[PDB]
């Protein structure tokens, strides 16, 4: 059902989606 | 024959609220990002951010202070910008343009308006 | 905490030689670059944006090309009134940051 | 952090077989994330990008997949659609980016 073609419209181009989840120490900010 | 005309220059006393408008027509207003550009007279441009009417998501320039918020009305498909308390820093002229479509990736602001000048005095 | 420098600041060459200035940011800026012309009694104003959209009435003498970390500037026709200050300009969808700039004068 | 092999991988897994990798014992440069916007979409709910540098987080979770452009609308609190109803439902109070 997904249409991915070089000649398709720019709209149908695939998108990479990365979601960062936080759930309520080792990793912190880029130092100070 | 699509033409976009902005509001004229507005001068308001300090402590008063001013609302500027930018109207788009001939296309799906919520399917295109609307870009706003600020420039102090005598100096260069400061690109503040652009808002999608689809979700009214607001992105701030790194020098933001949270004093000004962006709101859009989906009933009339017209973009608005409001200042609850005008100050000296609000004195500038603003450009509203149709940003890149949310479907395209190569950024572009297709059309240039005449700009709207806001002066606080 | 962020210390960037532009070199060489001054260049000497004969008539007809090519002069290229390079300005680098902390990270890659892809092709986010614009050119500003600053007059003595006038403020800089953006004329061509994205280097691919031309506003009606804007002269074609201004152009931009290059991506990544290497950029090249080519003059279609040198003019006496072309003296100005060129600023390396990186920008994104969040905001904008002014570079220190480099003042170059041509006699 | 080993983000070069994750974000810049040649091939990503399928949406139904999304790969989750635990990241720990490293320093992450969020200044690249919030000081530059090569990423077209940056939607954070429940957290402030400004306080990322001044705060320390534990058990960092990252989900990566590939979808199409027009389905970005449906992944939002208080929204309806075929995907959000019949494929996967996200909490309204979801916190993350």
């Amino acid at each position: 059902s997904y249409g991915f073609q070089p000649t398709n419209g720019v709209g149908y181009q695939p998108y990479r989606v990365v979601v960062l989840s936080f759930e309520l120490a080792t990793v912190c900010g880029p130092k100070k | 024959q699509v033409q976009l005309v902005q509001s004229g220059a507005e001068v308001k006393k300090p402590g008063e609220s001013l609302r500027i408008s930018c109207k788009g027509s001939g296309y799906s207003f919520t399917n295109y990002w609307i870009s706003w550009v600020r420039q102090m007279p005598g100096k260069g441009l400061e690109w503040m951010g652009r808002i999608d009417p689809s979700d009214s998501y607001i992105n701030y320039s790194p020098s933001f202070q949270g004093h000004a918020t962006i709101s859009a009305d989906k009933s009339i498909s017209t973009a608005y910008l409001q200042w609850g308390s005008l100050k000296a820093s609000d004195t500038a002229m603003y450009y509203c343009a149709r940003g890149r479509n949310y479907l395209d990736s190569r950024g572009r602001f297709d059309y240039w308006g005449q700009g709207t000048l806001v002066t606080v005095s | 905490d962020i210390v960037m420098t532009q070199s060489p600041s001054s260049l000497s060459a004969s008539v007809g030689d090519r002069v290229t200035i390079t300005c680098q940011a902390s990270q890659d800026i892809s092709n986010y670059l614009n050119w500003y012309q600053q007059k003595s009694g006038k403020a800089p104003k953006l004329l061509i944006y994205d280097a691919s959209n031309l506003e009606t009435g804007v002269p074609s003498r201004f152009s931009g090309s290059g991506s990544g970390t290497d950029f090249t500037f080519t003059i279609s026709s040198l003019q006496p009134e072309d003296i100005a200050t060129y600023y390396c300009q990186q920008y994104d969808s969040l905001g904008f940051t002014f570079g220190p700039g480099t003042k170059v004068e041509i006699r | 952090c080993p983000f070069g092999e994750v974000f810049n991988a040649t091939r990503f897994a399928s949406v139904y077989a999304w790969n989750r990798k635990r990241i720990s014992n490293c320093v992450a440069d969020y200044s690249v994330l919030y000081n530059s916007a090569s990423f077209s979409t940056f939607k954070c709910y429940g957290v402030s990008p400004t306080k990322l540098n001044d705060l320390c987080f534990t058990n960092v979770y990252a989900d990566s997949f590939v979808i199409r452009g027009d389905e970005v609308r449906q992944i939002a609190p208080g929204q309806t659609g075929k995907i959000a109803d019949y494929n996967y439902k996200l909490p309204d109070d979801f916190t993350g980016c």
